[PDB]
């Protein structure tokens, strides 16, 4: 729904095609009619609301930290993730442990506000799956 | 501004799922939701 | 230089995009998929300069 | 364009030809405000036909120039959008005692523009300004009108009399000389109130500056047509008494309606090429 | 520091030095724009070796004053930086018939930046113009060209032919004079045109002002560099006819490659400081 905005309708089909497929866990999957809906418009609303405030709640030492780690450490995850970012020793501008611990505590709330929209009400907690893979025991149901 | 008042409510509802519950909750409480972002823009270096 | 290195050994990038399996790949997991056909069974060989 | 006259001396002509170039610098933009120019008409010293006709070339010449100059909306009209962008931006910020009622006041303030037509530009300021003044009192929680049918008069909030005595002079001095273009960007900012309320007083004053020049544009153009129409009908009875090929032709020129711009400009352009065919009707010397 | 010459009279040098002291004040800043300066060289009247020298001292002193003055695009560039993004905020507020196409030029305009390298400034303006005129046509709803590989021409839109003739005429002197810019041509504000179109018209007016200076600076500098080596390729052969010490001593100064103006900065002071030893090598009187 984010790509569908602000872009040509013919371009949307190129994105819906690669996104409707899901090759997760061996078996392939596909999404029937992912029509845009007002139910998405409110789902996009809570995500767009979280999309902004987390940038405000983020500490100056937090968002900067990924750009600074590349100066010394190097790793596979550091390189593959760095390409997604825009292209652009030194003292911290300020360090206030009480002010900084407060910035993080508020930051967790918006994450739960944002993470939950992809989360679902968990219902099962399977233990020992049957060998046939046609049945399994469950707990926490409801 | 001067003070953040508590606003207690008891709210029975047939809804049980957390996703469906919070969504309808934003209609009745949209005004207080507007107050939250408003406190942020007015007060840099303050994080309610 | 790293692009020339992985192409030299032929090793693929872990993925063109960062799935959670890629973070799981650094967590410790069976990185290699099973071959499409294995008439010879299990294979192994190490190295000592 | 090419004004012409009968009984005027050559010295009287140069004073009128210079009136075109010198009109922009003149204090008090009103021919009624400068009687001495009308005392050059030669009244009570020449025949009434030549005298009453003498004003018509001057009133049309006074009319041809005012449209030729146009109000100098220039950058100043663009400046109204600049301060309006600041008040519109801060209206999403400051909390109020309502929500959906102030919501319409902000969006209508965001709809403000400037029409391609020049006459209709006043209609946008006439409504967008009233929507902004109401917003400033809400920050003060000042009482708003509830009586049916009343629109709130323009009134600056929380400004000292030390500027009020002089700020009206700028609204009156620009009204005194519509050609003048004063930005009038004094130290409007104050420590009092807040950045939103101070932005409103900077903006509400800009709308009064446009409305005064706009009403002045119709204060003369609508008025001069009422005067030319008055001089025209009075001229009809005087020319009618004589029966001649020129005396009757002069009555035909007056048949055209004074109303509207181009229809009034047509009265002069038709008279320029035909000035000599009827000149014999007017006594000279 | 003083320029040196062989047989030229003192009456001629004063006309040449004043041409350099006030070259920015003079209309049309170009040597080919003043053929009479080459008539002061003593061409044909003097020996061809001296003719190459009387010119070579001018090409070094003409290039030196350009490097010494140096056009200040950065002041106008700061105004271009503010007008740049200001156009972009109007674009988000303005609905389009294709929401996705509009960002492709706006995203480049939001990416705008100014690297210290002035070589790319001719390219920086180009994407600023591709993001400009193509966007303004979408507001007018006139069809954009669909031909492959054909970037739209950049010019002012929807102006009167008398208006296009005036504001464009200033750009012709911007090539002739990159220093003393004299804009003062401001009446492009809306009145009739859409407000987003007006900022694009001022945007093209700034972008045409930049490209005309950076191109003339790149051209006049590249032009003098070729003319200097042409003086060397001929003079080294003309000096081959004689093997006198002073005739050969000049060739050692010419051994340096004259790539860019960097070697010329050493070539000029060295040629003047040691000029006295070989002044008699050139025939005179």
């Amino acid at each position: 729904g984010l790509f569908s905005l602000d872009r040509s309708y013919e371009e949307v089909k190129a994105a819906v095609q690669q996104l409707q497929t899901i090759t997760f866990r061996d078996a392939t999957f596909t999404i029937p009619d992912p029509v845009i809906d007002q139910h998405l418009l409110i789902d996009m609303k809570t995500a767009c609301l979280s999309m902004s405030m987390v940038a405000n709640l983020a500490s100056e030492l937090t968002m900067t930290y990924v750009r600074k780690l590349a100066l010394e450490d190097s790793s596979m995850l550091l390189v593959k993730c760095q390409e997604l970012l825009m292209r652009l020793p030194a003292r911290p501008q300020h360090v206030s442990p009480d002010d900084e611990i407060a910035r993080l505590s508020a930051l967790f709330v918006m994450l739960r506000q944002l993470d939950d929209l992809i989360r679902e009400q968990v219902v099962f907690t399977v233990c020992d799956v049957s060998p046939d893979n046609k049945s399994a025991t469950c707990i926490f149901k409801g | 501004g001067p003070e953040t008042r508590p606003g207690i409510y008891v709210l029975t509802s047939s809804i049980a799922h957390w996703q469906t519950l919070v969504d309808v909750a934003r209609g009745k409480f949209a005004r207080e939701r507007c107050s939250f972002v408003n406190r942020r823009i007015t007060r840099p270096r303050q994080i309610p | 230089v790293d692009r020339w290195i992985r192409h030299a050994a032929g090793v693929e990038r872990p993925q063109l995009l960062d799935t959670e399996t890629i973070s799981m790949l650094t967590f410790g997991s069976m990185s290699e998929r099973n071959a499409a056909a294995t008439v010879h069974g299990q294979k192994a060989a190490c190295e000592l300069i | 364009m090419s004004l012409q006259f009968i009984g005027l001396q050559r010295r009287d002509v140069v004073a009128l030809v210079n009136f075109l170039r010198h009109l922009t610098q003149k204090p008090d933009v009103d021919l009624e405000a400068h009687p001495k120019i009308l005392k050059k008409c030669g009244e009570k010293r020449l025949h009434r036909r030549t005298v009453l006709f003498n004003e018509l070339m001057l009133w049309l010449g006074y009319y041809r120039e005012l449209r030729f100059h146009n109000p100098d909306l220039s950058s100043v009209l663009e400046e109204f959008e600049v301060r309006c962008v600041a008040v519109a931006r801060r209206g999403y910020t400051y909390p109020f005692g309502d929500r959906g009622k102030a919501r319409d006041h902000l969006a209508v303030l965001d709809r403000t523009e400037f029409d391609t037509d020049v006459r209709h530009d006043a209609e946008i300021v006439e409504r967008a300004l009233v929507s902004a003044v109401i917003l400033a009192k809400m920050s003060v929680r000042e009482t708003l009108v509830t009586a049916i049918g009343q629109t709130e008069p323009i009134a600056f909030v929380h400004l000292k009399d030390t500027e009020v005595q002089r700020i009206e002079e700028n609204l009156e001095g620009v009204r005194r000389n519509m050609f003048c273009v004063k930005p009038l960007d004094l130290n409007l900012d104050r420590h009092a109130n807040t950045a939103l309320v101070n932005a409103v007083n900077k903006l509400v004053y800009t709308g009064r500056l446009i409305m005064n020049v706009r009403r002045s544009w119709e204060e003369l153009e609508r008025k001069c047509l009422a005067r030319i129409q008055e001089r025209c009908k009075l001229l009809v009875k005087e020319l009618r008494m004589c029966l001649s090929f020129d005396s009757n032709y002069c009555r035909n020129i007056l048949k055209h309606a004074v109303e509207n711009g181009d229809s009034a400009d047509t009265l002069l352009e038709l008279l320029i090429e035909d000035f000599d065919i009827y000149v014999d009707s007017f006594p000279q010397s």
